[PDB]
RNA sequence: CCGCGGCGGUGCGCCGCGACCGGCUCCGGGACGGCUGGGAAGGCCCGGCGGGGAAGGUGGCUCGGCCGAGUGUUACAGCCCCCCCGGCAGCAGCACUCGCCGAAUCCCGGGGCCGAGGGAGCGAGACCCGUCGCCGCGCUCUCCCCCCUCCCGGCGCGCCGG
RNA sequence: CCCCGGAGCCCCGCGGACGCUACGCCGCGACGAGUAGGAGGGCCGCUGCGGUGAGCCUUGAAGCCUAGGGCGCGGGCCCGGG
RNA sequence: GGAGCCUCGGUUGGCCUCGGAUAGCCGGUCCCCCGCGGGGUCCGGUGCGGAGUGCCCUUCGUCCUGGGAAACGGGGCGCGGC
């Protein structure tokens, strides 16, 4: 058998861990989540700097 | 000491070599963990029944 | 109707200081020095171009006197901006301090 | 497709070190006004380094043994020729190249020549630090030719002073053309300078 | 047929979960409750006296070769050009301007028109301008200028793909042997039909280009390299 | 013979592309943790409390046109600085890159390079072939609805019905 | 709730390779400096004998020579022409 | 002017002050001295050098016709003199 990488074979690590599946879906949405709110915090200190 | 560099590693560290580098004593056969299949057959009798389990 | 090639300079080999390794040329590319100017250049084709006595064919044309190694820049060579090189065969040594030419057209722009 | 180099403010070996590589890489160069090369080190210093080189020979028999040139031109190809694997069929091709000259004769008395600042004494030196001209250096060891080459640089700088006068004297029309101009140039000028120029 | 009731969040990472599509699709409710010989397989016809003949389609060889070759091993994910799919440099968009880097039409100057099915660009740079008609080309032998016309509404015609940009001539055996067949044929003749796209296509382009001032020229002109001008230091 | 139909091996010679996987080397993005629950900073200013350099000051002298410039002395604050009490959201290892250590507290996308190396179909009336494990999904055998609209159909480019 | 001379097959215990010179064939790992020295294998090579090739040979044997074509890691070998 | 072996490298040009560096470059002299220039003073500009090699010059499809701005410039390996 050739040895594919886990760490960027996404469903290798999965054969071998499946578990990573739900830990990757959450910090995708988990990033994108915190993200959107740091552009929030943005727009908020432009309105503060206007006001 | 003159002879290796050795420390405390991180838990990241333990699963890139792992993963990365995992490879089973498999009747003395130098054998790539594919498969649970692997590590089961050989650490099950402990437990041990999959990559995951290896590196806890 | 003028030049579609940058030109470039056979440095030599890959060599260490007492074995050469033929197998890889070195190429200073005209008006690159920093391994930094140089992703421009990583993967584009390039000719040593020369001509022999004997006629050759030629893709879409008469037959001729000149004859062309293909290859292709790998990577950079060493802050100074040098590129390394890797031919179909290797470059003759005949061809060193002599024209290669690095075109532009396995393009990334 | 050639280099020619003022010698001039330039540091010896250091400038040698810049035209090999430049010579090896199959770039034809040439180097003039050679005994205006200056080397480092207070004067003194340099002469017996010379004369200690004069020494050198071969005892047996001298007419085969290390040829000491005197000319300042020939001085510097000495140590150029001592940057290149001159004992090659490369290193011998390399040398062919490089083109040195005492004072600057008729071809490349009328083109522009380079500076390698790099090389340059200016810069590269302490301004407290000694140094010594070539030339000094090279009449004092036997050079024939110190006193001609002064007298045939003296007719080509006046010769020289004649057309920056003349050069000068086009620009400055030049310039003034361009106010005669300037309404109907005005729309061309423009857009020279949107794109960043003439600023 | 319902489309996918969990979206992308990565190649090969859906956006909700198993226990959020269970409820989406909802498994609740939808619970599936269940619990030869003399027969001849595929043969038969007709005919005349004796009786009806029982034929066999595909019937079993008339050689075998002495050794041959046996099979492969499946492998996976090793698709057919057809079903590839299609990238394309962010830089070339609609109505840019390339620079044909390679072909006879080398240096010339162009315009972008699609990518067509293949992968391969749809290239005009107008006929008229430049002398390069209709054509296909590769992105990765041409250089994506920043320079653009605005092409939005200009109505290519449908029929000209891929399929009718490919060439055309040459079967098999004739006369063959001597001094002929094939190495006359001599030209590829241009045909009305490509040139009557050319003419519906360039009327659409050609005045688009014009409005911007010195287009045409640029689009006349032919790129190349000059003393102390390097690809890597300038931009296009 | 024309089909280049289906399968199998191939290419005369020189070429190029494409996508998939392996191993690399880079690039660009973002999201987090911990600390003296970071240190400094910024911003708003208020009330005090001292100390220092040394000042819109004064003064000896000098240099220029009462003013500007250059030294010198005692030193308050009307140039600042520093300590001490008390208090605000703007901070955030901060693109105002001033100084870290990291990642189950971590992800995404992109480029260059080298390589593909194996071959679980040799049945006589019924495949010359899939595929194991994993991912999920996606779909359906359940009904609903909404939208957009490609093909086609209808009505007035617009609207309505795969 | 039935029989493979017919379930149609990813498993088939009814019969079994394209494969099986079993001194054969196939798969997984690991490793590979070497004098003196040791051992193994040589479808490497020389000359003669018993067998054996219904071998080859005046329609040209052996040897010799060959900027001809190849094979083998190699000892060597095979073909073309003379 | 025609063929025809061979040896190759090349794939826009740059037709120039002198020099300085704890300094330079350009102007213009109203004014003075020397042989249109040279030297001086004075003044006015530039100086991380745009009268910049981080530069300049040159254009890179061919033709047609029928307008504008620019317009006497280019050529005939055009021809004689200084
Ligand atoms: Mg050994
Ligand atoms: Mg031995
Ligand atoms: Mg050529």
């Amino acid at each position: 058998v050739l040895k594919k990488n886990p760490l960027k074979n996404l469903r290798i690590m999965l054969k071998l861990n499946p578990y990573a599946k739900t830990m990757r879906r959450n910090t995708i949405l988990r990033q994108a989540r915190n993200h959107k709110l740091r552009v929030e915090r943005a727009a908020a200190a432009l309105a503060a700097k206007k006001s | 000491e003159p002879y290796i560099a050795w420390g405390y590693p991180n838990l990241k560290s333990v699963n890139e070599l792992i993963y990365k580098r995992g490879y089973g004593k498999i009747n003395k056969k130098r054998i790539a963990l594919t498969d649970n299949a692997l590590i089961a057959r050989s650490l099950g009798k402990y437990g041990i029944i999959c990559m995951e389990d290896l590196i806890h | 109707s003028g030049r579609l090639w940058c030109k470039a300079i056979f440095a030599g080999y890959k060599r260490g200081l007492r074995n050469q390794r033929e197998h890889t040329a070195l190429l200073k590319i005209e008006g690159v020095y920093a391994r930094d100017e140089t992703e421009f250049y990583l993967g584009k084709r390039c000719a040593y171009v020369y001509k022999a006595k004997n006629n050759t064919v030629t893709p879409g044309g008469k037959p001729n006197k000149t004859r062309v190694i293909w290859g292709k820049v790998t990577r950079a060579h060493g802050n100074s901006g040098m590129v390394r090189a890797k031919f179909r065969s290797n470059l003759p040594a005949k061809a060193i301090g002599h024209r290669i030419r690095v075109m532009l057209y396995p393009s990334r722009i | 497709q050639v280099l020619v180099l003022d010698g001039r403010g330039h540091l010896l070996g250091r400038l040698a070190a810049i035209v090999a590589k430049q010579v090896l890489l199959g770039r034809k160069v040439v180097v003039v006004r050679c005994e205006g090369i200056n080397i480092s080190g207070n004067f003194y210093r340099n002469k017996l380094k010379y004369l200690a080189f004069l020494r050198k020979r071969m005892n047996t028999n001298p007419s085969r043994g290390p040829y000491h040139f005197r000319a300042p031109s020939r001085i510097f190809w000495r140590t150029v020729r001592g940057m290149l694997p001159h004992k090659t069929k490369r290193g011998q091709a390399a040398l062919d190249r490089l083109k040195v000259f005492d004072g600057i004769p008729p071809p490349y008395d009328k083109k522009k020549r380079m500076v390698v600042p790099a090389a340059l004494k200016v810069v590269r030196l302490k301004p407290t630090r000694k140094f010594a001209y070539l030339g000094r250096l090279a009449h004092e060891v036997g050079w024939k030719y110190q006193a001609v080459t002064a007298t045939l640089e003296e007719k080509r700088k006046e010769k020289a002073k004649i057309h920056y006068r003349k050069k000068k004297q086009l620009m400055r029309l030049r310039k003034q053309a361009e106010k005669n101009v300037e309404k109907k140039i005005d729309r061309f000028t423009e857009v020279l300078k949107t794109h960043g120029f003439l600023v | 047929p319902h489309c996918s009731r969990n979206p992308v969040l990565v190649r090969g990472i859906g956006r909700y979960s198993r226990s959020a599509m269970y409820s989406r699709k909802a498994l609740y409710k939808r619970k599936y409750a269940a619990p030869v010989l003399a027969t001849v397989t595929k043969p038969v016809g007709g005919d005349k006296n004796g009786g009806t003949r029982v034929v066999k389609l595909r019937k079993m060889p008339r050689y075998y070769p002495t050794e041959d070759v046996p099979r492969k091993l499946l492998s996976h994910g090793r698709k057919p050009f057809s079903q590839h799919v299609r990238k394309l440099r962010a830089s070339i968009t609609p109505g840019t301007i390339l620079i044909i880097l390679t072909g006879r039409h080398r240096g010339k100057r162009v315009v972008f028109l699609k990518q067509l099915s293949s992968g391969l660009l749809l290239v005009t740079g107008p006929l008229s301008l430049n002398r390069v008609p209709l054509r296909r080309t590769h992105q990765k032998f041409v250089i994506a200028t920043s320079t653009k016309i605005d092409i939005s509404g200009v109505k290519i015609p449908k029929h000209l793909t891929d399929a009718y940009f490919k060439k055309k001539q040459l079967r098999k055996p004739r006369h063959q042997e001597g001094e002929i067949f094939d190495t006359e044929k001599e030209k590829y003749e241009i045909t009305e039909q490509r040139k009557v796209d050319q003419k519906a296509v360039d009327s659409q382009i050609l005045p688009k280009i014009k409005a911007v001032p010195q287009l045409q020229g640029y689009l006349r002109s032919v790129f190349a390299l000059t003393n102390g001008v390097y690809p890597h230091k300038l931009v296009f």
